[PDB]
């Protein structure tokens, strides 16, 4: 279980990676 | 939990579901379909060969009455046992198997297909 | 006159000769390159992502504003 | 040989990982062939551009 | 059996597997009309199809040419007002013909197992009708037209981070002008082979699986061949439809539209009361009921989830509602409610009616969220009302 | 050699597999009826997992 | 095996049927790079429908707007010019894969038995392909596209019944008019889905029987599966495609083009050089070449004819051509008049282009009335090479 | 009329290269018969004995192996092959005689081809 947790953490990470890419929302990233 | 003799709600409940069983010439147990729960499939195998085939040819004539928009002849309402039933014993063992299978670190012996 | 194919799995050996036509063999004690194979594909599926992340953006976007309206708002 | 096997057991281990190296690697390839194709085109036509006619600014 | 000779033409290979899945599909012998319907819902699709095709043979997705272009086709084409009158009360019998399949399968509960694809693919076919038939009002481009365009498109502003952004977006240019007609107009075109796809899909898991039995008990004692046994029976079906929906086209065409949608597009003035087509007024009462227009989005797709939940239920093992008195209770006051939330949705917002929305939506889910208590206590029934 | 026995546990598992079994290449030796038999890419690519 | 419980979530039902068709489907281990390009066809279609759908998105079919509108999308949307020509140079890109399909299956004779039908779907796909390309030519509203449209349509008069009637009927009046524009522009948009469908029993039927091979020769002996083994192989193909593409989009976008088509439509002025797009030329020449235009029409529907014929020939036991010499000169004969005439409808119709025309009909014509002559012959060479 | 080597020099250089090809990818003449074409080829290798129609199965998975490889078959091997050497045209003129004579006379299709 932790385990699995640690690999959805990281499936998580690597999907918001690739929806930042898609998206580019340097500008709107202020914080 | 006061359903029976003690609920006259839960007693009218069981007059209607008595006579509408009765009506088609049906049991409880035959509503439940193999496909739905796969267990009551496991049960059905485990059931005896005579006890399967009552409950076929019970089902088939249901579907027969059904289809031409009729109900048994009041001799047979008469004669009938909606609630003798017969699966719910093999149900609750293969259940309990089942709960302590997957309790300690077990493979399911049969799971549903992805449709 | 024992078949080829009786012959050959009734004695098996460790001398065992591939086509190497196409495909040289590595010498039998050297480690497989797994890794550089690896490394190819990875540059090969940049490419790919930044390909499709190319095409979805042309066609969102194109679904998007024209400067004829952004011109007329004013 | 030994580079290519670093960098495997860095960075191919799991297949998340993987994913975010392929889309970080996607992005910093593309920015950085947009830069050498524009040092290309600016080394190539020079004295073209917009910014560059010598009355940009005279027409009033 | 060798197949050395060919016998039939209907077991060759170019014929096999319309012939299984057409002709010798084994069917329970016991079914009523209602999957009569499911059927007539399939050819009002097709319908619609084919006279939409013909219909854009003469439309002009242009802002300033598409009423006229309408009337054109009303007044000048050999037959035209036949084919606008047939597409636009299609699309009524179509949404009339789908609600009586969906409630007929809450009904004989066709949701539960092993029908749960078949249940899900059909909530998807429900949203792609929903947004074809959208996108399609917003064609003639009238007073209802434009207006309940602008208000659906702009309660998309509702979400949290990119409401705004998907709004403009999708209106392209800050209203609902010539870009967002001709977009309309594309999709409109383009959705209804996706939908058949969907349904394509739907009658294939379906066939997968057999199919539901006003009895819901298993059913594969007595099964008889598609043809010619239900073929005539959908036949019976499709008859009495095309004297329902000719008596729709003929002699009252547009009682089941508003005649603000013959007043061309003005976006200065505003139609005292706007209001979507008959067959989107429940889902607008519920969220017109529910305020503050996040909830209100929020809530709907609650609707929709609260549809995907239902096949995925613990116990409920008796299956039909003959069988099943207090769901039978329970589906019919539903049903009422149903009827009631849509006729809340023509209503203005002052009272009572917003009580009364208020009212309609929370039973909706009630019925939605009290299902699975039932399905309970009905597995705990068998060993209590034993005659021994 | 019981001791040595009861001190593997499930990391000293994962990781003398991780050492032995992740993305290595298998030898294959059949014989028979094995015209179903999948063949060496599919072997060699069912040694590891991309979901984790 | 019985599938008591969950192996591969490959094989379950709900991916079993794309499990066997896709990944699972044996195909001979030795094909060559020429059936990529029947699995590149469907990649160009499917171009030209996400394409298509969003340049709808903006095009308007009126008659003082289309040209307008084209122009709209070039200067205005954003990123509308690389949809334009993707559009227009995806067209040119399936016609040409399409060709290469077709010339591979007449090298292997791939249309022999038992593939009749798969060749005969295949041709009725291919007239689908130019009706779809021929009317959607017609949408930009060019001086080229007008007229080229009005001579073909007006050239649909030469069957002796009806003849005025169907042209009438086609043109919606008495000349190409905005409803011969609006016509077009419908049915543009509805065939490329029968175009799917019709792709969709291509690869149905060719399943059935399974791909031919080099060799010509019965192989299921070594027999591997599709994926991945011919996944990557047109996976390569793929990107060499999408580099033809590029260059073809990016640095030549018009080069394939025809300049008059940037004039808008005139009906009082021709333009002195009327010719279909490339890929119509050898038909067009062909037609041109027959005179007495009847005659013309005539030709054009027995091309076809033997198109459809090609697969019912004699015994010709030996198919593939890498073990026919004669027949292997003969499809090279064939390719290099297909090409001469393809060159000679974009010439004038002046001498001598006349003769070169009128001989090279002839010899397409040759090449399928002398095939069946070299599989009688061919019938008994055994007998007559053996070594006994 | 009927052409053979010995009387056409046409002939002889058709049959030389024909015999260069099967050679290159050694099988026979007879191999290049595929039984889903006629379906009488397929009668008459149900009647041939098993040792030829294995040894033609395997000279069939030999070529496609070159084939697929890209590659011909060794210079030996090549001066060893026997193409029309041949082991069913006899067998398929007696079925085809056969299905002829029962077409002739009365008689239904012992086999048939399905649609498609
Ligand atoms: C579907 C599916 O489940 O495939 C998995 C399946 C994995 O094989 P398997 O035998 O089911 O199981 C192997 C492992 O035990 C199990 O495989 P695995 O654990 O390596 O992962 C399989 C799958 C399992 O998914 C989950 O567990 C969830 O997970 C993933 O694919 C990971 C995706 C991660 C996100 C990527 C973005 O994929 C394949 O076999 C390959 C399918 C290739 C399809 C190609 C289609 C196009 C080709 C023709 C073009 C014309
Ligand atoms: C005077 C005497 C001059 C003699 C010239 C002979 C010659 O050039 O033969 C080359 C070659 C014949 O050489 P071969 O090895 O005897 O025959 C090739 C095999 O049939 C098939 O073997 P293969 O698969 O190696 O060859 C197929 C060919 C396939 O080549 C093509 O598809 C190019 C067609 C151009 C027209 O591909 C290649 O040659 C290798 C490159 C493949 C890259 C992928 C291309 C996919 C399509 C790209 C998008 C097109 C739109 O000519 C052709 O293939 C034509
Ligand atoms: C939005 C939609 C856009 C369009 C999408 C594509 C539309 C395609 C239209 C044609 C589809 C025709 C049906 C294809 C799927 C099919 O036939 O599945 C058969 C299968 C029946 O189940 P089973 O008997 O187990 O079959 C597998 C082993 N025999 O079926 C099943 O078990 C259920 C399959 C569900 C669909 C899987 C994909
Ligand atoms: C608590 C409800 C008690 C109950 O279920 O009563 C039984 C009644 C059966 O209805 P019915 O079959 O018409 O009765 C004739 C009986 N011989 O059941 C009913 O009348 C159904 C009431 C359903 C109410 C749902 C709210
Ligand atoms: C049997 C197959 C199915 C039946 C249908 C027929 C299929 C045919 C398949 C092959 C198609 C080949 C098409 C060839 C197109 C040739 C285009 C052409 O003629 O281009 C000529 C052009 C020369 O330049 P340009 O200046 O335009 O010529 C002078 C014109 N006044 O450019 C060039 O010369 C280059
Ligand atoms: C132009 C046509 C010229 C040939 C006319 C005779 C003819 O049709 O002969 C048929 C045969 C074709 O041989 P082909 O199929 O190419 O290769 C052998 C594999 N079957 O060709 C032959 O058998 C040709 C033998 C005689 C040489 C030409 C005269
Ligand atoms: C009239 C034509 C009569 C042909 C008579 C049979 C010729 C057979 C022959 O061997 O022709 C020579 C050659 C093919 O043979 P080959 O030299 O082996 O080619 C591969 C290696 N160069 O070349 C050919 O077979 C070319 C045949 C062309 C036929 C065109 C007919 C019009
Ligand atoms: C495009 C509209 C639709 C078409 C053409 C369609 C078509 C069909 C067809 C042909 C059947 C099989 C015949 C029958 O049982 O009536 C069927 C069954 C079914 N459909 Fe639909 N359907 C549509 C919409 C829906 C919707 C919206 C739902 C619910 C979300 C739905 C749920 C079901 C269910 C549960 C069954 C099972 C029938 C049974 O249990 O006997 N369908 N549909
Ligand atoms: C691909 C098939 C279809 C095409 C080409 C099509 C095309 C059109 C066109 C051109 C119009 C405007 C003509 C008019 O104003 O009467 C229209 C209107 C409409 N369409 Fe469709 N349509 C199709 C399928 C559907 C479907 C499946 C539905 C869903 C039921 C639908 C619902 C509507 C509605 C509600 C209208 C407005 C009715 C009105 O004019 O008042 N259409 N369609
Ligand atoms: C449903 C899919 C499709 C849609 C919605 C569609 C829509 C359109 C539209 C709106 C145009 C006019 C815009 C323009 O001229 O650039 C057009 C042009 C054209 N289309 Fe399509 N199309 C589709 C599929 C196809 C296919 C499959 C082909 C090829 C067989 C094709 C060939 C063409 C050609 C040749 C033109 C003329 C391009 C030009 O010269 O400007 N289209 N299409
Ligand atoms: C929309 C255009 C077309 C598409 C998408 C298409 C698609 C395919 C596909 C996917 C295959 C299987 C892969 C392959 O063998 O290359 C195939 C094979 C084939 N196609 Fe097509 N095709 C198209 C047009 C045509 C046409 C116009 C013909 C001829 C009239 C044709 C005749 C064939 C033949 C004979 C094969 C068998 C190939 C073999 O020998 O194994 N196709 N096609």
């Amino acid at each position: 279980q932790p385990a699995d947790v640690k690999a959805a953490a990281m499936w998580g990470v690597a999907a918001a990676t690739g929806g930042l890419y898609l998206v580019q929302v340097s500008i709107l990233v202020l914080p | 939990f006061l359903d029976p003799k003690k609920n006259w709600l839960a007693a009218q409940h069981m007059k209607s579901l008595v006579k509408r069983l009765s009506k088609y010439g049906l049991r409880y147990d035959d509503l439940y379909d193999p496909y739905y729960d796969l267990d009551v499939k496991e049960a059905l195998n485990r059931l005896p060969k005579e006890v399967v085939d009552a409950r076929h040819a019970r089902l088939k004539r249901a579907i027969d009455l059904s289809m031409k928009h009729e109900y048994l002849p009041e001799d047979l309402q008469a004669m009938q046992t909606p609630f003798r039933g017969y699966l719910q014993d093999m149900l609750a063992l293969v259940k309990r198997e089942r709960a302590e299978r997957e309790a300690l670190g077990g493979l399911p012996l049969y799971q549903r297909s992805i449709p | 006159e024992i078949p080829a194919t009786v012959a050959a799995v009734k004695n098996p050996s460790s001398k065992i000769i591939y086509d190497e036509h196409n495909h040289e063999r590595f010498p039998p004690g050297d480690p497989s390159k797994r890794a550089f194979a690896y490394f190819v594909l990875t540059g090969g599926r940049f490419v790919y992502a930044s390909l499709i992340r190319l095409l979805v953006l042309k066609f969102v976007l194109s679904m998007s504003a024209s400067k004829d309206v952004l011109a007329l708002a004013s | 040989g030994g580079i290519f096997e670093s960098l495997y057991k860095v960075v191919m281990r799991r297949n998340s990982v993987y994913v975010t190296f392929v889309i970080a690697g996607a992005f910093l390839g593309e920015r950085a062939v947009d830069y050498g194709i524009h040092k290309l085109w600016e080394a190539n036509n020079v004295g073209k551009r917009y910014e560059d006619i010598p009355v940009l600014g005279q027409k009033l | 059996t060798i197949r050395n000779q060919r016998f039939s033409l209907l077991k060759e290979p170019i014929s096999s597997t319309l012939n299984q899945h057409l002709i010798d599909y084994p069917t329970p012998s016991n079914l009523s009309y209602w999957w009569g319907f499911g059927s007539l819902a399939g050819i009002c699709l097709v319908i619609q199809i084919v006279t939409g095709v013909f219909l854009a043979m003469h439309y002009t997705p242009h802002v300033d040419l598409a009423f006229n272009s309408v009337e054109h086709v009303m007044r000048d084409v050999e037959g035209g007002w036949l084919l606008r009158y047939m597409h636009a009360n299609g699309a009524s019998m179509f949404f009339i013909v789908v609600y009586l399949h969906i409630f007929r399968g809450l009904y004989y509960a066709s949701y539960s197992s092993p029908r749960e694809f078949v249940w899900c693919l059909g909530v998807v076919i429900f949203l792609l009708m929903i947004v074809t038939a959208f996108t399609g009002y917003v064609l003639p481009w009238g007073q209802m037209s434009f207006w309940g365009a602008t208000v659906i498109t702009s309660l998309a502003s509702a979400i949290p981070v990119v409401g705004d952004t998907i709004v403009t977006w999708l209106w392209g240019g800050f209203s609902v002008d010539n870009a967002t007609l001709n977009r309309f107009f594309s999709l409109h075109y383009l959705l209804p082979f996706l939908l058949v796809g969907a349904s394509l899909l739907h009658l294939a898991a379906l066939h997968q699986y057999g199919s539901n039995n006003p009895l819901g008990v298993h059913s594969e004692m007595d099964q008889i061949s598609f043809y010619p046994y239900f073929y005539v029976k959908d036949l019976v079906g499709w008859v009495a439809f095309a004297i329902f929906f000719s008596i729709w086209i003929f002699y009252a065409p547009n009682v089941l539209g508003h005649p603000d949608n013959y007043i061309p597009a003005n976006p200065m003035s505003t139609p005292p009361h706007i209001v979507p087509e008959w067959y989107f007024l429940p889902i607008y009462a519920i969220l017109r009921s529910i305020p503050d227009k996040s909830g209100g989005v929020a809530a709907i797709a609650l609707v929709f989830i609260c549809l995907l939940a239902l096949p995925f239920f613990k116990s409920m093992y008796v299956r039909s509602s003959s069988f099943r008195p207090i769901y039978q209770g329970i589906f019919w006051l539903l049903l009422a409610d149903c009827l009631l939330l849509g006729w809340i949705g023509c209503q203005p917002v002052e009272a009572p009616f917003v009580t009364i929305g208020q009212i309609s939506s929370f039973v909706f889910f009630l019925f939605f969220a009290i299902t699975p208590i039932l399905g309970r206590v009905g597995r705990g029934i068998p060993n209590s009302y034993t005659t021994d | 050699l019981f001791a040595r026995i009861d001190a593997v546990d499930a990391s000293t598992i994962k990781r003398v597999a991780n050492r032995f079994i992740y993305d290595k290449d298998v030898a294959i030796a059949a014989m028979g009826p094995i015209q179903r038999l999948p063949d060496y890419n599919w072997f060699r690519r069912r040694t590891y997992w991309n979901r984790y």
